[PDB]
């Protein structure tokens, strides 16, 4: 579920900011 | 952002800005 929601759909930098160390 | 499909290195791009110098942790290149 990291790029699947952004590649298989759309996402917001909000939940994407969680993939940062 | 609003509605945009992120995929490939484009992911680290979204992270690049939010974190960038924070060294994000996206996945790798397959």
């Amino acid at each position: 579920g990291l790029l699947e929601q952004c590649c298989h759909s759309i996402c917001s930098l909000y939940q994407l900011e969680n993939y940062c160390n | 952002f609003v509605n945009q499909h992120l995929c490939g290195s484009d992911l680290v791009e979204a992270l690049y800005l939010v974190c960038g110098e924070r060294g994000f942790f996206y996945t790798k290149p397959t």
